[PDB]
């Protein structure tokens, strides 16, 4: 009801919700083409090879939301 | 750097002839095989590099070069000179002329010339110096001693050459690690075709 609780709380509520919405918004990356880490794509860039992602289930997820 | 007293020695020891008052062979010789076989271990290997950068006119219409082997860049006013030929062709392409250690351009055009080549800084004293690493020394002395070898002073004296062939072929090989590891990539890994 004051600033203190609901510092307290909402400092609670978003630590132990932290893990859960870190893999949310790498579903998110991963739903728009950001599927590769950082070491695989400075190795693949380190050979001058073109790094190709295969985006096999954002279709998926175009099915479902299409239906 | 490689003194000429030091390379002397190894072949006097190794014929023989490593006497002061005889001199079976003598020290002109040497220093005439010693610079053949400069010549022939600086084509192979292409040891040294030179960057000449000149100008030509109507006027003066040669760059005279100094022991040549072998034109690898040539530039016109940072134009690419892309054909080599020795004919003095009238028209056409631009090509450069090659006139035994004489270069110019063939359908001649006013301008100047940076060339790279390869050059030889022979010797012509025994107290002189030759500047290439020391790993070369091996193969300065065992090149020099197969020509020497032939000399028919002994019945087996080809077998002795043959032996000495193979020697050379590992001092080689040496002379080979050494550049790798000075002029060239630390690379382990390929680079992937990209068309």
């Amino acid at each position: 009801m004051d600033f203190t609780t609901l510092q307290n709380d909402f400092t609670n509520d978003y630590q132990k919700a932290l893990i859960a919405n870190n893999e949310f918004l790498e579903a998110k990356k991963y739903y728009n083409g950001n599927q590769l880490p950082q070491d695989v794509l400075n190795i693949i860039l380190e050979r001058g090879q073109t790094p190709i992602i295969e985006n096999m289930f954002k279709v998926i997820v175009n099915k479902i939301l299409g239906y | 750097m490689i003194e000429v007293s030091e390379v002397i020695a190894k072949v006097r020891e190794r014929l023989n002839d490593n006497e002061v008052g005889n001199y079976e062979i003598l020290d002109s010789v040497l220093v005439e095989n010693i610079n053949q076989a400069l010549l022939k271990i600086c084509l192979e290997f292409r040891l040294k590099k030179a960057i000449t950068r000149s100008l030509i006119t109507e006027e003066e219409r040669f760059l005279t070069l100094n022991n040549l082997l072998g034109i690898e860049s040539v530039k016109l006013d940072k134009k690419e000179i892309e054909s080599r030929n020795t004919i003095e062709k009238d028209t056409g392409e631009l090509e450069l002329l090659i006139l035994s250690d004489r270069i110019s351009v063939t359908p001649f055009k006013i301008g100047e010339l940076e060339v790279v080549y390869y050059t030889y800084e022979e010797i012509r004293n025994i107290l002189e110096t030759i500047k290439l690493p020391k790993i070369c020394l091996d193969v300065l002395v065992y090149s020099v001693l197969c020509n020497l070898l032939e000399i028919p002073n002994n019945e087996t004296n080809f077998s002795v050459l043959a032996n000495y062939k193979q020697l050379l072929k590992l001092a080689k090989d040496n002379l080979t690690n050494y550049l790798s590891l000075m002029y060239s990539k630390n690379i382990h890994f390929s680079k992937v075709v990209r068309v």
